[PDB]
C-alpha cells in the first residue's frame, strides 16, 4: 500500500515508528571547513542515513538511473562558471543559486520522507535553512541584482514555510584566514579566485542570521576547527541533548501525516519555484524549453514513467 | 483534519443534499439544506488561512440567510394550505421568497457576488465541490416547484446570470473566478428552460457537472490556480494541454463536442413554445463564455509562453495525483453529441 | 384590554426585534432579544403552546449568555453604542417605532388595516376554538409524539447535532 | 477609411469595446459583506414595488 | 482590464496564505491591591491578564 | 412508468438491444478512447500498456451503456404509446381531413423574373 | 419527492406529518381535518392542472 | 536505465491484474446472460 | 389574517432588514439572524397550535435544534476572524476583492 | 412597471402625444432610480451630498432619454400620419440616444447609442405588431 488516508487510517503512524533516535541533523560552516567529512563520521557513528550535500546534480541521482543528466538539462548553470565569471551577463551566478535552493528543498523532502517512513534519523550538509547565506553574500559583492533577491525570498516564503526545521544543527566556525589557506591547498583552480569578501559575507550571514534564528527553535552546536576533528566528541555532544524547544514537541500523528503526503509527493514539493514570475537569469524562451525538452524524453528510460521503459529492459508492459 | 473525519464530513455533505432530493416534507428539505451547509464550511477552512476565513465567512452568511427565507416561504405555504409537502406552493408570496432563496444558494444573478469570491478563497478541491455537488438540492427542489414560480422572476434571473456571468469572466487571471463566473453563467441556461421543460434542466445540470469537474481535476493535477500557473502546463504536461482545450471548447457549446448538446436543446425546447428573441439573446450572450474560454486556450495549449529554469526538475517525477475519473470525464466531456437521443433516460 | 394580550405582546416582540436590529453594541442587542424571548414565549403560552413558549425561552436564555461572554472578548469597544449614541442606530429605531406606533393606531382605530396585506383587527381571540375538554395537552401529545412517530427526525437531528460538535472543533483549530 | 476603418469601428471594434466596459462594472467591487447584502435588499425590494413579483 | 478603481490590486498570494497582522492582542491590566484582601494590603501587584 | 425504477417491468414487452448494436459500439469505442486517455496522462506506452485496464473500460462502458440504451428505447415506446392514446380519446381535437389534389386547390405563382 | 425511494422501498420517513389528516397521536383531529379530507378526495389522482 | 529505485509499477500487481480480468469477464458474462434473458423474455410476452 | 401575525411578520421583516444592512461588528448581524429564527418559532407555533396539528407541535422544536447548530457555527466562524484581525468587524473580510 | 407599461401602450400612437412623454419620462426615470440604487449601494458615495447628486445625475438622464423618446416618436407618427410603422421608434430611439450622448458630453456614445437604442425602439414596435413574445407562456 502506497502511503495515503488509506495507509493511515490502517496504523502507518509516525509516532509507531519513531524513538529518541530519529533526528534531523544539518552540519553547516563555511568552504572548506570540513563538513562533509564531519557530516560523514556523525552519520556513521550516530548510525543515521547520510545526505551528501545536494550540488546542480542532485536530483539525477535520485530518479532514473541515478548518473548525472548533460548539464542542459539543469539549465547550463554551473558552479565553476560562477567562480570565473560571477558577474556573467546570462545570468549563471543566480540561476544556479536558484537551481541549488530547488535541489535542497528536494532533499530535505527526501530527507523527511525517509525519517517519518523508516524513524531512521539523517544528517545533511546545509540545507533550505541555511542556502541563503550564499544568496546574501552573491547580493553584497553585487553578483546578482536585489531583483533576484526578491525572487529568491518569495520562494522561500511559499515553500520553508511547510517543513519542520533541523532538531540539531551543527556549526563548524572556521576563520575566514584559516579556509582561505584551506581552499588555496585544495588545489581545483577555479575555487582559488573566491575573494574574501566573498566568503566573509558567507560567514556574517551565517552568524548574524542563520544561527540567532535557529537557536529559537533548534539545538545548535557550535564547534571550532579543533573540536570538529574529532567526530567521537560530537556525537558525544548530540547523545546528551535536551530537546526541550522547537516545533518538533507540537507534532503529532495527524500532523506528520499531513507532512508526509506532501513530502513524498516532489511535484508537490517543487510547486512554486517555478512561479511565474519573469527574471532574465530564470525565463527560458519558449523555443529553448521545446527543444531541450524534446531531448529529454529521448534519453534512455526517460519517455515513459519509470517500470514502463522497455529500452532499459521493463518487461510486463502490456499488464503494468 | 484526520483522514477519518474527512471521509465523516463529506458523506455528510452527501447525506445532507440527499436528504433534500428524497423528502416529501419541506421540514426536512430544510433540514437537509442546513445539514450541508453545516458540513462544507469545515471543507471551506481546511487550509486556515485569512483567505478560507474570509470565504467561509461569506459563504455562512449568504446561505443561513437564505436558509431563513425558504423557512419564511414554508411557514408562508403552511398558513394558506395547511400542509407541508414538497411539491407547487399555495401562495404566491411563498413562491417569491422560496425562488429568491434558492437562486441565492444557487449564486445566481444578482444574488451572484458571493460565488467568485468564495470559491478563489478555497481550495480547487473544495471549489469542485461548491461548483458542483451543491447545485444538485437547490435544483432539485426547483425541478419540484416550477409550476408555481413566478415566469417573469425565473427568466429575468436567468437572463441576468447569462449577462453577469459573461462579463465578470472577461476580466479574470484567476482560475477559481473564471470558473465561478462560468458557473453564475451556466445557471441562467439550467434556469431559462425550467419553466419550459424541466428534463432540459437536469440534462444541463448533468453536462455542466461533467465538464466542470474535468476541468477542477486538470488544474488540480498541475496544482494550478492562475492563467500564468497554467501556461507552463505544455512544458511539463503536453497531453493535459489538449484535454484542457477539447474541455474548453465544449464548454463554449462548439459542435461537434458535448457542450454543445445543452444549449441545442433548450433553444429547441424554447423556440417550441414560441420563445425565439430569448433563445437567440442568450446564445449570442454565449458568446462571452466563449471568448475567455479562449483566451485560455491560446495561453495553454494553442501557443508557447515562456517558462522558467526550474521546471527542467520537473521533468524528473511523474504525475502522482488521483485524478480520479479523469479519462472517463474528459471522454464525455467532449464526445457525447452522437448520443443525445440519450436525453431520454432523464425523464 | 386583556383580550387584546396577545396583540399587547406582540407590539413588545416588535420593539424587542427593532431594538437588535438597529443594531447597538451587542450587549443592548442581546438585551433586545431577550425581550422578545419571553414576550415570544408569553404569545406562544397564550395559544395553548406552554411547553413551546416555556422550551424557547429557556433556549435563547442560554445562547444569549454565550453571546455575552462573546460579546465582552470578541465584539466590545471603548464606548459601546446605546441606541441613542449614534445617528444612524438611533435613526433606525426611530424608524422602526414610528412604522410600529402607526400600524397599532390604525389596526385599532379601524378594527383592520391594510399593510400589504390585509388584516383583521377584532383581537386574535376570535379565531380560537370552541369545544375542548380532553385529559391531556395536545401539545405535548405531539411533541412527545417525535420519539414514535419521529424516528427519522431524531436520526437527521441527532446526528446534525453531533457533527456539529466534531465542525466546531475542525473550525477553531487554526 | 472602408476596411480597415469605418468597417472595423461599426462592428468588431465597437461591440468588442462595450462588452470591455460592462465586464469593468460587473467585477470592480470593493469585497465588502456590507455592499452586497445591501444590494439584496434593493433586489428584493423593486422586485416588490416594481415588478410584483409577488403576485 | 486596469482601471482607475482597481489601480490598487495586486496579485495574491503564490500559496494563498496572507501574512498575519502585527496587531496587538493586548492583554488586561490589573492592579491587584494594595487594598485586597489577599495583598496584605501594601503589595500593589501589577498584574497583565489574558482572561 | 413505475416510481424510481430504472427499467419498469412493462419494458420487457419491447426487444432488447441488439449486442451489435452503432449506438453500443460507439459507446465502446468510448471506453476505448478513455482507456487510452488513461495510459497518455500517466505516460505510459498509450496502445500497449495494460491491457487488462483498457479492456476494462471498454467492459465497463458497454456495460452501462446497454442499460442506458435498453432506457432511452424504452422511454421513447411509452412517449409514442401516450401519444396514440390521447389520440384516440379525443378524436375531435385530431379530426382527420379531406384531402384535395393540386389541380383544386389554388396556389399563387410568383415569377422570378 | 426529487428520488422517490421512500415509494421504492416502501418506508415512510415523513409523509406522516406531511398534512393534518393523517393518523394522529390518540386520534386528536385537526380543526380543519373535514376539509383537508375532501379536498384532498377531490384532487387526487387528477394532477394539479385539472385540480385547480 | 536500471532505476536507481524500484519504481512503484516495477512489476505489476498480480492481485489487480487478477481481478481486473475477472470483472471484465464477470461483467461480459453478465450482461451476454442479461441478454439473452431479455430476448426470450420479449418473445414470450409477444407470442413469437 | 389574525392581527397578531402582522406582527410577528412584521418582526420577521424588521430582523430581515437588520440582516441586510450591516454596521461593523459581525456579532450585531449574527443577533439578527437569532432573531429571523425567534419570528420564524412564534410564527410557526401559532399556526400549528391554532390548527390542531398534533404532530406538526414538534416543528418548532426542531427549528430551534438547527438554529443552534447555526447560530454555534456562527460564532465558531466569529472566533476565527476575531484572531484574525483584533476585532470582528466585517470591513476586515475585504481579502477576496481580488 | 405592469401598470406605467400599459398606460404606454393603451393610448394609440399620434394621439395624445403629452400623455405618451409622461409614460415613457415615467419609465425613464424608474429605470434611472434603479440604476442608482444599486450603484450607491455598491460604491459608496464619499458624502451623502455626493450619493443624492449621483442619483439626480443618473435619474434626470434617463428621463430626458425617455422624454425625448416618447414624444419624438409620437410627434413622428402624428406628422407622417402613419402610427403602425416601426420607423418612428426607430427616429425616437436614436434620438433618445443622441440625448444620452449628449449628457455623457461623448460623441462616439451618442453615435454607437443612436444606432442601437434606435434599432432596439424599432425592433420592439415591430414585436408589437406581430406578438413576438420575449418572456414567453410555456405551453408545450
Ligand atoms: C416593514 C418596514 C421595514 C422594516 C424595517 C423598519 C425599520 C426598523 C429598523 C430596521 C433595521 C435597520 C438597520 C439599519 C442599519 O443598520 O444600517 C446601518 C447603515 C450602516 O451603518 P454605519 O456603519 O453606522 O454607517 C453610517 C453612515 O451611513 C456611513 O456613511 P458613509 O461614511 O458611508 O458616507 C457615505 C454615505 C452617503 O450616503 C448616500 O449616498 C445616500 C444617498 C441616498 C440617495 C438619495 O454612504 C451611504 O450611506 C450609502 C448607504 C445608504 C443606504 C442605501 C441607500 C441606497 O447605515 C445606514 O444606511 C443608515 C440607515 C438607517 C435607517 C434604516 C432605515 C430602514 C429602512 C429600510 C427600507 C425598508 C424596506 C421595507
Ligand atoms: C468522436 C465523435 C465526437 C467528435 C468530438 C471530437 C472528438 C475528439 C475529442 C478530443 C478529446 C480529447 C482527446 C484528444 C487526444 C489528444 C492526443 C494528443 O494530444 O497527442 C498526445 C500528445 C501528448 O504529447 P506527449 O505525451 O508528450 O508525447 C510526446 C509528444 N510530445 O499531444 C501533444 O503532444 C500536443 C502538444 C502540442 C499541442 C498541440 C495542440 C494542437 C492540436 C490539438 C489537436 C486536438 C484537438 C481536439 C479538440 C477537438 C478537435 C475536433
Ligand atoms: C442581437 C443579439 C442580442 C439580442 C437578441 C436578438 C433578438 C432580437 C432580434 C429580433 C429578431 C426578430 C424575432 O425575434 O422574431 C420573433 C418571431 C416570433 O414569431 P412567432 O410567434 O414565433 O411565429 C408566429 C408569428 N406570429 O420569430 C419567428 O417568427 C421565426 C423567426 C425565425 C427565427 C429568427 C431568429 C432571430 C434572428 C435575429 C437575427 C437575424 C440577423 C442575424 C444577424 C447576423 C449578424 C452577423
Ligand atoms: C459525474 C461527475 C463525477 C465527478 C467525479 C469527481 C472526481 C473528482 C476527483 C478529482 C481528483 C481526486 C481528488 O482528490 O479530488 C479532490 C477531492 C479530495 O480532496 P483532496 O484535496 O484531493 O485531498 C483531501 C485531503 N484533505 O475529492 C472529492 O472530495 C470529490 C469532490 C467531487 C464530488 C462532486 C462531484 C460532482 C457531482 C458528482 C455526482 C454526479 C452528478
Ligand atoms: C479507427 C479509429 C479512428 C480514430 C478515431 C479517433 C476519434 C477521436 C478519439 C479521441 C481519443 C484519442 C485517443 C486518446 C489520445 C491517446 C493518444 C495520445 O495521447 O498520444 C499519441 C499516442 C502515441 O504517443 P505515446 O504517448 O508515446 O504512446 C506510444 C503508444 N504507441 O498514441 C498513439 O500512438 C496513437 C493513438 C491515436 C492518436 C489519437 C490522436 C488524437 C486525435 C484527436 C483529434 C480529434 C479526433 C478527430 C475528430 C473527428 C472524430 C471522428
Ligand atoms: C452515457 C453513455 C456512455 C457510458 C458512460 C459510462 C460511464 C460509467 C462506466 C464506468 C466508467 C469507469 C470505468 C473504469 C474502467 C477502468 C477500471 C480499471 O481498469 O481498474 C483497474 C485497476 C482496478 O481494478 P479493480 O477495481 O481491482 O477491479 C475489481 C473491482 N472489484 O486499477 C487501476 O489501475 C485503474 C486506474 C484507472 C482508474 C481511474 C480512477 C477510477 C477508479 C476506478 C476503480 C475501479 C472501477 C471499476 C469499474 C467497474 C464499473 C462497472
Ligand atoms: C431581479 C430584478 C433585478 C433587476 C436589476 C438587476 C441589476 C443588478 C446589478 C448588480 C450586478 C452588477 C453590479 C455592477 O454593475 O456594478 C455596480 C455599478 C457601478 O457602476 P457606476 O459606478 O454607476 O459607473 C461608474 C462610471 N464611471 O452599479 C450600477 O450602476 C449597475 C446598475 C444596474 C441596474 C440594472
Ligand atoms: C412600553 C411600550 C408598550 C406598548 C404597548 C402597546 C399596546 C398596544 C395597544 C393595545 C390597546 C388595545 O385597546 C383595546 O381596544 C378595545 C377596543 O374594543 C377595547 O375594548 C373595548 O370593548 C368594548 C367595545 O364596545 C368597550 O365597551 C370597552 O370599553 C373596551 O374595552 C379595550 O378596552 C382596549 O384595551
Ligand atoms: C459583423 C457581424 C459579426 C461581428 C462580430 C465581431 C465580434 C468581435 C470579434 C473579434 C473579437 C476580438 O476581440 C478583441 O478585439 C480587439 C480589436 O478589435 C483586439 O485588440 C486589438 O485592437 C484594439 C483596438 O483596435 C487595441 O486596443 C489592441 O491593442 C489590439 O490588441 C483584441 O486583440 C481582441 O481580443
Ligand atoms: C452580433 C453579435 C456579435 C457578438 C460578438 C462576440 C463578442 C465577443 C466580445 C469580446 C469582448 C472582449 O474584447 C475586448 O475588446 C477590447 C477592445 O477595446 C480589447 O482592448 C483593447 O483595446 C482597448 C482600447 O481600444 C485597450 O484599452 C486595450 O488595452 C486593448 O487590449 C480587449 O483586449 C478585448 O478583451
Ligand atoms: C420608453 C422609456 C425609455 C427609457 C430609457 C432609459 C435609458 C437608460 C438609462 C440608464 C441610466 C443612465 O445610465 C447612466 O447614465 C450616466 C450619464 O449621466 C452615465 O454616467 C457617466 O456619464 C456622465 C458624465 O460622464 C455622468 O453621469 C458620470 O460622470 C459618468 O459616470 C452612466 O455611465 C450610466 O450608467
Ligand atoms: C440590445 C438588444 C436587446 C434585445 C432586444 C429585444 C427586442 C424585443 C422587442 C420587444 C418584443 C415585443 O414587445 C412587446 O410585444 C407585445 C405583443 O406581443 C406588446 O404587448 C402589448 O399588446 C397590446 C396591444 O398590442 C397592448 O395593448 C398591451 O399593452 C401589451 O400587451 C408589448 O407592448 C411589447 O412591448
Ligand atoms: N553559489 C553557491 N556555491 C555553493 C553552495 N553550496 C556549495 N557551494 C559551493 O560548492 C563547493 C563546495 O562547498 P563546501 O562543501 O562547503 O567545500 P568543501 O571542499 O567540500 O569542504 P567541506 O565543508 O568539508 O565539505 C564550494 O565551492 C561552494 O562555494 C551554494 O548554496 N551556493
Ligand atoms: N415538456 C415537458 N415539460 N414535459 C415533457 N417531457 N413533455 C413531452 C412528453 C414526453 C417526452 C419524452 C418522453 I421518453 C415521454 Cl415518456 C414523454
Ligand atoms: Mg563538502
Amino acid at each position: 500500500l502506497q502511503y495515503g488516508p488509506l495507509a493511515y487510517i490502517l496504523g502507518e503512524k509516525a509516532t509507531k515508528k519513531m524513538t529518541e533516535k530519529s533526528k534531523l541533523i544539518t552540519v553547516d560552516g563555511n568552504i572548506c571547513s570540513g563538513k562533509s567529512k564531519l557530516a560523514k563520521e556523525i552519520a556513521e557513528k550516530l548510525g543515521l542515513k547520510h545526505f551528501p550535500e545536494a550540488g546542480i546534480h542532485y536530483v539525477d541521482s535520485t530518479t532514473g538511473d541515478g548518473k548525472p543528466l548533460p548539464v542542459q538539462f539543469s539549465g547550463n548553470c554551473s558552479l565553476e562558471k560562477f567562480y570565473d565569471d560571477p558577474k556573467s551577463n546570462d545570468g549563471n551566478s543566480y540561476r544556479l543559486q536558484a537551481w541549488l535552493y530547488a535541489s535542497r528543498l528536494l532533499q530535505y523532502a527526501d530527507a523527511l520522507e525517509h525519517l517519518l517512513s523508516t524513524g531512521q534519523g539523517v544528517v545533511l550538509e546545509r540545507s533550505i535553512y541555511s542556502d541563503f547565506v550564499f544568496l546574501e553574500a552573491m547580493y553584497r559583492q553585487g553578483f546578482i541584482r536585489k531583483q533576484c533577491v526578491d525572487h529568491y525570498n518569495q520562494v522561500k516564503k511559499v515553500t520553508i514555510c511547510e517543513y519542520l526545521p533541523p532538531h540539531v544543527v551543527v556549526y563548524v566556525d572556521v576563520p575566514v584566514p584559516e579556509v582561505q589557506s584551506r581552499i588555496q591547498k585544495k588545489g581545483n583552480p577555479h575555487e582559488m579566485k573566491i575573494t574574501s569578501a566573498y566568503l566573509q559575507d558567507i560567514e556574517n550571514a551565517y552568524k548574524g542570521t542563520f544561527l540567532p534564528e535557529m537557536s529559537e527553535k533548534c539545538e545548535v552546536l557550535q564547534y571550532s576547527a579543533w573540536e570538529a576533528q574529532d567526530a567521537e566528541k560530537v556525537v558525544e555532544d548530540i547523545e546528551y541533548l535536551k530537546y526541550d524547544k522547537g516545533p518538533w514537541l507540537d507534532q503529532n500523528d495527524r500532523k506528520l501525516h499531513k507532512l508526509r503526503m506532501l513530502v513524498q509527493d516532489k511535484l508537490e514539493v517543487l510547486n512554486y519555484t517555478s512561479i511565474p514570475v519573469f527574471l532574465p537569469e530564470v525565463t527560458v524562451g519558449a523555443h529553448q524549453s521545446d527543444q531541450v525538452f524534446q531531448e529529454f524524453t529521448e534519453l534512455p528510460g526517460r519517455k515513459y514513467r519509470a517500470g514502463y521503459n522497455e529500452d532499459v529492459g521493463d518487461k510486463w508492459i502490456w499488464l503494468k | 483534519m484526520n483522514p477519518i473525519i474527512f471521509i465523516i464530513i463529506l458523506l455528510t455533505i452527501m447525506l445532507g443534499t440527499i436528504i433534500v432530493m428524497i423528502s416529501s416534507h419541506w421540514l426536512l428539505v430544510w433540514i437537509g439544506f442546513e445539514m450541508n451547509m453545516l458540513a462544507i464550511i469545515p471543507i471551506m477552512m481546511k487550509n486556515h488561512n485569512p483567505r478560507a476565513t474570509e470565504a467561509s465567512t461569506k459563504y455562512f452568511l449568504t446561505q443561513s440567510t437564505a436558509s431563513m427565507l425558504l423557512m419564511m416561504a414554508v411557514i408562508i405555504n403552511l398558513m394558506f394550505s395547511g400542509q407541508w409537502t414538497v411539491m407547487k406552493l399555495f401562495n404566491p408570496m411563498a413562491s417569491m421568497l422560496m425562488t429568491m432563496a434558492l437562486a441565492m444558494k444557487l449564486g445566481m444573478a444578482p444574488f451572484h457576488f458571493w460565488v467568485p469570491e468564495v470559491t478563489q478563497g478555497i481550495p480547487l478541491s473544495s471549489g469542485l465541490i461548491l461548483l458542483t455537488w451543491q447545485k444538485l438540492a437547490p435544483m432539485s427542489v426547483l425541478y419540484q416547484i416550477f409550476p408555481s414560480i413566478n415566469l417573469n422572476l425565473i427568466l429575468t434571473l436567468s437572463v441576468l446570470s447569462i449577462l453577469i456571468g459573461g462579463w465578470g469572466g472577461l476580466n479574470q487571471t484567476q482560475l477559481r473566478k473564471i470558473m465561478a463566473y462560468s458557473s453564475i453563467a451556466h445557471m441562467g441556461w439550467m434556469t431559462a428552460v425550467l419553466p419550459y421543460n424541466p428534463t432540459m434542466t437536469l440534462l444541463n445540470l448533468i453536462i455542466y457537472i461533467i465538464m466542470t469537474s474535468t476541468m477542477f481535476t486538470m488544474f488540480m493535477a498541475n496544482s494550478t490556480t492562475t492563467t500564468l500557473s497554467l501556461s507552463h502546463t505544455w512544458n511539463k504536461t503536453p497531453i493535459m494541454t489538449v484535454l484542457i482545450l477539447a474541455t474548453l471548447l465544449s464548454m463554449g457549446g462548439l459542435p461537434p463536442l458535448s457542450g454543445f448538446m445543452p444549449k441545442w436543446m433548450i433553444i429547441q425546447e424554447m423556440t417550441k413554445n414560441n420563445s425565439i428573441i430569448l433563445p437567440t439573446f442568450m446564445a449570442i450572450t454565449a458568446l462571452l463564455n466563449l471568448y475567455f474560454y479562449m483566451r485560455l486556450t491560446y495561453s495553454t495549449t494553442l501557443t508557447m509562453f515562456p517558462s522558467t529554469n526550474n521546471m527542467k526538475m520537473k521533468w524528473q517525477f511523474p504525475l502522482m495525483k488521483k485524478m480520479t475519473f479523469l479519462p472517463t470525464m474528459v471522454v464525455l466531456s467532449t464526445m457525447m453529441l452522437p448520443l443525445t437521443p440519450m436525453l431520454s433516460v432523464l425523464e | 384590554m386583556m383580550l387584546y394580550i396577545v396583540f399587547i405582546l406582540s407590539v413588545i416582540f416588535v420593539m424587542g426585534f427593532v431594538g437588535f436590529s438597529s443594531k447597538p453594541s451587542p450587549i443592548y442587542g442581546g438585551l433586545g432579544l431577550i425581550v422578545s424571548g419571553g414576550v415570544g414565549c408569553g404569545i406562544v403560552l397564550n395559544f395553548g403552546g406552554s411547553f413551546l413558549g416555556l422550551m424557547v425561552f429557556l433556549i435563547y436564555l442560554g445562547g444569549m449568555m454565550v453571546v455575552f461572554g462573546y460579546t465582552t472578548a470578541m465584539a466590545t469597544e471603548q464606548y459601546p453604542e446605546i441606541w441613542l449614541s449614534n445617528k444612524a442606530v438611533l435613526g433606525a429605531f426611530v424608524t422602526g417605532l414610528l412604522m410600529e406606533f402607526f400600524m397599532v393606531y390604525y389596526v385599532l382605530k379601524d378594527k383592520e388595516v391594510e399593510v400589504v396585506f390585509e388584516f383583521n383587527g377584532l383581537g386574535d381571540w376570535v379565531i380560537y376554538d370552541t369545544g375542548d375538554s380532553g385529559f391531556f395537552s395536545e401539545e405535548a401529545m405531539g411533541i412527545a409524539a417525535l420519539y414514535s412517530y419521529g424516528t427519522w427526525l431524531v436520526i437527521v437531528t441527532g446526528w446534525s447535532l453531533l457533527i456539529g460538535v466534531v465542525v466546531i472543533m475542525e473550525i477553531t483549530r487554526g | 477609411l472602408l476596411d480597415l476603418i469605418w468597417l472595423e469601428a461599426i462592428l468588431p471594434k465597437t461591440i468588442s469595446l462595450a462588452q470591455m466596459k460592462a465586464s469593468t462594472l460587473v467585477t470592480n467591487q470593493k469585497g465588502l459583506i456590507k455592499l452586497y447584502f445591501l444590494s439584496f435588499l434593493i433586489t428584493i425590494l423593486i422586485s416588490m414595488i416594481l415588478f410584483n413579483f409577488h403576485e | 482590464y486596469p482601471t482607475k478603481e482597481t489601480a490598487h490590486w495586486k496579485p495574491p498570494p503564490w500559496n494563498d496564505v496572507d501574512p498575519p497582522k502585527d496587531t496587538l492582542v493586548s492583554n488586561l491590566t490589573l492592579n491587584f491591591g494594595p487594598q485586597h484582601p489577599a495583598a496584605h494590603g501594601v503589595l500593589r501587584l501589577v498584574m497583565e491578564l489574558s482572561g | 412508468r413505475a416510481t424510481f425504477q430504472f427499467l419498469p417491468d412493462e419494458a420487457r414487452s419491447l426487444p432488447p438491444p441488439k449486442l451489435t448494436d452503432p449506438r453500443l459500439a460507439f459507446v465502446g469505442f468510448l471506453g476505448y478512447c478513455s482507456g487510452l486517455i488513461d495510459n497518455a496522462i500517466r505516460r505510459r506506452p498509450v496502445l500497449l500498456a495494460g491491457l487488462h485496464r483498457q479492456l476494462l473500460y471498454i467492459t465497463s462502458f458497454v456495460f452501462v451503456g446497454y442499460y442506458l440504451l435498453k432506457r432511452q428505447d424504452y422511454m421513447y415506446a411509452v412517449r409514442d404509446h401516450d401519444m396514440f392514446s390521447y389520440i384516440k380519446s379525443h378524436p375531435e381535437d385530431f379530426p382527420e381531413k379531406d384531402k384535395k389534389t393540386y389541380g383544386e386547390v389554388f396556389e399563387e405563382f410568383h415569377p422570378v423574373r | 419527492p426529487f428520488f422517490d425511494v421512500q415509494k421504492r422501498l416502501g418506508v415512510d420517513l415523513d409523509r406522516w406529518m406531511t398534512i393534518q389528516s393523517a393518523e394522529q397521536p390518540h386520534k386528536i383531529p385537526s380543526r380543519c381535518h373535514a376539509f383537508e379530507k375532501e379536498w384532498i378526495e377531490c384532487a387526487h389522482g387528477i394532477g394539479s392542472i385539472r385540480a385547480e | 536505465k536500471f532505476y536507481i529505485q524500484e519504481p512503484p509499477h516495477g512489476s505489476p500487481n498480480w492481485l489487480k491484474v487478477g481481478l481486473t480480468l475477472g470483472t471484465s469477464v464477470f461483467l461480459w458474462i453478465y450482461l451476454i446472460k442479461q441478454h439473452n434473458e431479455d430476448v426470450l423474455e420479449y418473445k414470450r410476452r409477444n407470442g413469437l | 389574517m389574525s392581527m397578531v401575525y402582522m406582527n410577528i411578520m412584521m418582526a420577521f421583516t424588521v430582523s430581515l432588514v437588520g440582516l441586510l444592512m450591516y454596521r461593523s461588528h459581525l456579532m450585531s448581524s449574527l443577533l439578527c439572524l437569532e432573531g429571523m429564527m425567534l419570528s420564524l418559532f412564534v410564527m410557526a407555533a401559532l399556526t400549528i397550535l391554532n390548527s390542531h396539528f398534533t404532530l406538526a407541535s414538534m416543528m418548532p422544536i426542531i427549528l430551534l435544534v438547527f438554529a443552534a447548530c447555526e447560530a454555534a457555527l456562527g460564532l465558531s466562524l466569529l472566533v476565527m476572524v476575531s484572531n484574525t484581525y483584533g476585532t470582528d468587524y466585517v470591513q476586515n473580510l475585504n481579502l477576496l476583492q481580488c | 412597471a405592469k401598470t406605467v407599461l400599459r398606460q404606454y401602450w393603451d393610448i394609440p400612437e399620434g394621439t395624445e402625444c403629452h400623455r405618451k412623454t409622461y409614460a415613457t419620462t415615467s419609465i425613464g426615470g424608474a429605470a434611472g432610480l434603479v440604476v442608482s440604487a444599486y450603484s450607491v449601494a455598491l460604491k459608496t458615495p464619499t458624502s451623502f451630498l455626493e450619493g443624492v447628486a449621483r442619483t439626480g445625475r443618473y435619474t434626470f438622464t434617463a428621463a430626458a432619454i425617455g422624454a425625448i423618446f416618447g414624444l419624438t416618436s409620437c410627434i413622428s407618427a402624428q406628422v407622417r400620419e402613419k402610427p403602425d410603422d416601426p420607423l418612428n421608434y426607430l427616429i425616437g430611439g436614436c434620438a433618445g440616444g443622441l440625448i444620452l450622448g449628449a449628457r455623457t458630453r461623448s460623441y462616439g456614445i451618442g453615435a454607437a447609442a443612436c444606432a442601437y437604442m434606435g434599432l432596439t425602439a424599432a425592433l420592439v414596435k415591430m414585436g408589437q405588431l406581430e406578438g413576438w413574445q420575449v418572456f414567453a407562456e410555456p405551453k408545450v
